[PDB]
């Protein structure tokens, strides 16, 4: 199969901007790239074919360009359904092959999150397994660490993230990550902590508390 | 009887190359020095001969084959080669004997803004024969739909335009090509009788 | 009207079979090739296969030839993939797409293949206690975790649909079990958090499953 890689993977702009995307393909292709638009969890829609032509109905506002390996697509003055993933498809030989895709979301100020540690409860405890949550609230831009500490001890491999879309009103994101044990892992340890880094931050904020305490 | 290439190299149109012209010429003397010696051309090779020995060839009847293609596609003007146009435009014989000359034309064949009367084949279903000729101009299907007459995704018009622009790079601006082609009894001509 | 309508997918076991159908309506099924496409849940487009308009050519991503089929049953305006030993690099969401000159301009409304072993259960939903320390003025963080349920989805509200201002219910995530799990949340005065109680209603239709959680300062 013939490799197709877009950059950038995400980028953030504003109503009125021009923006780029790039797609690389490994072999030419010459001029048969197509470019698709997809919204979460809906259907596919086919924007551009042939690297430049426009299928009926989409706005020229969308403009590809590009032959061989190197391809383009330039959203001028972007328009609030613009906000979206793109994916190129090379259609010039089979099997025909996507791109990784670009998410094209909305620029805003920097927020830090606010962040809130939760031990389990005790009726989860009763049931032999104990998930502590860590909860990063209402930041920008995307990118967080989350670092798990368990009586000072950093924890690998036994957490899992989960982040929403950009919020409807303020386009900020928020974050879980949700730290899983034993019972008895649990009960064998005393302070649990999550240390959090992100730009909003001058420094990395930890929020913990101590198993049994109030 | 002297060879009349006056008519070919000094002709008032020449051909696109998906419709490329022949010229069938029988027998006859022409002085090749002039012509391999001439600073006019970019492009003078021969093929089953010398440029020097042509003078010796036994032949009954010399092709010359003509038209208009871009700088970088004169390489592919000879015997073996691959790309659009040796595939899907002219295509010479594996056993070719006789002469590829090219020259530059952008002061004749390019246009400001583009020139929309100079085509070549872009896509095909097949490999041209050596030789053959496409004239046709039907709709290609490049992909799991019949295109019905009816262009759009993957159902291409088969022939694309050179859009000769005077201020192209030298690769991209027009070439006047004659191809000669030299045939005893249709077999590849040689240098015959005494050495 | 064009009409693409996909069935056949749902819940598999790895190893087994199934066949997806297409049915096309509106349009002469017969001049058009059909592809179908396929995305893993939080993964990019994937392009895997195309059979042309009368059924003679077919192709097929590098990927899926061999343990894939797509087929077309012309005299019932029908698009097929059958998938044989099924296993989770197969878990997708699959749309077929009508291949026109003007275009892919016609697609199905896509069904997802879940590959997997486990069965329907219903969530345990535990308390996200808001903190103790939570201070007069300031922002309370409380929520309900939805743990061990399966399929997708469970949906979840706050106080029977009233408090909707700053939740945040966040994607389910699958667990290394094969069941999903996912957080609910919200933030309130802290000063309301002996006032005002909180109650996350969480629904998960597969397994009739109607939980209203009180969530309480502990
Ligand atoms: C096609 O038509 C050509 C003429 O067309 C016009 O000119 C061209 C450049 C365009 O502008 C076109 O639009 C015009 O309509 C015709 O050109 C002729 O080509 C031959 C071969 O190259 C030339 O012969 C050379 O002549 C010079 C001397 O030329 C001067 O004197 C003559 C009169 O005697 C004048 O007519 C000229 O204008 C010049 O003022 C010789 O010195 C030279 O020999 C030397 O150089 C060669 C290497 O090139 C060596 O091998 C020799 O040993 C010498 O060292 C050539 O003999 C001829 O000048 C040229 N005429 C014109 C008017 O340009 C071309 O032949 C036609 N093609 C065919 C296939 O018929
Ligand atoms: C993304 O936005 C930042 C911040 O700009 C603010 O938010 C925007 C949505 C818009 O409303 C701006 O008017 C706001 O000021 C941009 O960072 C600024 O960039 C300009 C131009 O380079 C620079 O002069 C400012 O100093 C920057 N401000 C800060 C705080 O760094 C950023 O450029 C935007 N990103 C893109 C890709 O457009
Ligand atoms: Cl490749
Ligand atoms: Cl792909
Ligand atoms: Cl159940
Ligand atoms: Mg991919
Ligand atoms: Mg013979």
């Amino acid at each position: 199969n013939i490799q197709m890689t877009q950059s950038p993977s995400a980028m953030s702009a504003s109503v009125g901007d021009r923006v780029t995307i790039t797609c690389r393909a490994r072999q030419d292709i010459s001029s048969y790239l197509a470019w698709f638009q997809q919204k979460p969890g809906k259907v596919p829609k086919h924007l551009i074919y042939a690297a430049s032509t426009l299928l009926s109905g989409v706005p020229s506002r969308f403009s590809g360009s590009g032959s061989g390996t190197e391809f383009t697509l330039t959203i001028s003055s972007l328009q609030p359904e613009d906000f979206a993933t793109y994916y190129c498809l090379q259609h010039n030989s089979y099997p025909y092959t996507f791109g990784q895709g670009t998410k094209l979301e909305i620029n805003r100020t920097v927020a830090a999150p606010s962040v809130f540690i939760f031990p389990p409860s005790d009726e989860q405890l009763k049931s032999g397994t104990a998930s502590v949550v860590c909860l990063l609230n209402n930041f920008y831009p995307r990118e967080a660490k989350v670092q798990w500490k368990v009586d000072n001890a950093l924890q690998s491999g036994n957490s899992q993230e989960s982040v929403t879309e950009q919020d409807s009103k303020d386009s900020t994101y928020s974050l879980s990550s949700t730290l899983t044990l034993s019972k008895a892992d649990y009960e064998k340890h005393k302070v649990y902590a999550c240390e959090v880094t992100h730009q909003g931050l001058s420094s990395p904020v930890t929020k913990s508390f101590n198993r049994g305490e109030c | 009887n002297l060879c009349p290439f006056g008519e070919v190299f000094n002709a008032t149109r020449f051909a696109s190359v998906y419709a490329w012209n022949r010229k069938r010429i029988s027998n006859c003397v022409a002085d090749y020095s002039v012509l391999y010696n001439s600073a006019s051309f970019s492009t003078f090779k021969c093929y089953g001969v010398s440029p020097t020995k042509l003078n010796d060839l036994c032949f009954t009847n010399v092709y010359a084959d003509s038209f208009v293609i871009r700088g970088d596609e004169v390489r592919q003007i000879a015997p073996g080669q691959t790309g659009k146009i040796a595939d899907y435009n002219y295509k010479l014989p594996d056993d070719f004997t006789g002469c590829v000359i090219a020259w530059n034309s952008n002061n004749l064949d390019s246009k400001v803004g583009g020139n929309y009367n100079y085509l070549y084949r872009l896509f095909r279903k097949s490999n041209l024969k050596p030789f053959e000729r496409d004239i046709s101009t039907e709709i290609y299907q490049a992909g799991s739909t019949p295109c019905n007459g009816v262009e759009g995704f993957n159902c291409y018009f088969p022939l694309q335009s050179y859009g000769f622009q005077p201020t192209n790079g030298v690769g991209y601006q027009p070439y006047r090509v004659v191809v000669l082609s030299f045939e005893l009894l249709h077999a590849p001509a040689t240098v015959c009788g005494p050495k | 009207q064009v009409q693409l309508v996909e069935s056949g997918g749902g819940v598999v076991q790895p190893g087994r079979s199934l066949r997806l159908s297409c049915a096309a309506s509106g349009f002469t099924f017969s001049s058009y090739g059909m592809h179908w496409v396929r995305q893993a849940p939080g993964k990019g487009l994937e392009w895997v296969a195309v059979i042309w308009y009368d059924g003679s050519d077919k192709y097929y991503a590098d990927s899926v030839k061999g343990r894939f089929t797509i087929s077309r049953d012309n005299s019932k305006n029908t698009l097929y993939l059958q998938i044989n030993s099924l296993r989770a690099e197969d878990t997708a969401m699959y749309y077929c797409a009508r291949e026109a000159t003007a275009g892919f301009d016609y697609w199905g409304q896509g069904n997802l293949v879940t590959v997997s072993s486990a069965s329907t259960k219903g969530p345990s939903v535990f308390p996200l206690a808001p903190s103790s320390k939570s201070t007069s003025g300031g922002t309370a963080a409380l929520g309900c975790l939805v743990k061990d349920y399966f399929p997708e989805p469970v949906t979840v509200s706050w106080n029977s649909g009233a408090l909707t201002s700053g939740v945040h219910t966040f994607p389910a995530v699958l667990q290394s079990s094969g069941l999903y799990s996912l957080s609910s949340v919200v933030t309130v005065p802290s000063s309301s958090l002996g006032t005002q109680t909180y109650i996350c209603n969480v629904n998960h239709k597969p397994s009739n499953t109607k939980v209203d959680k009180k969530v309480e300062p502990k």
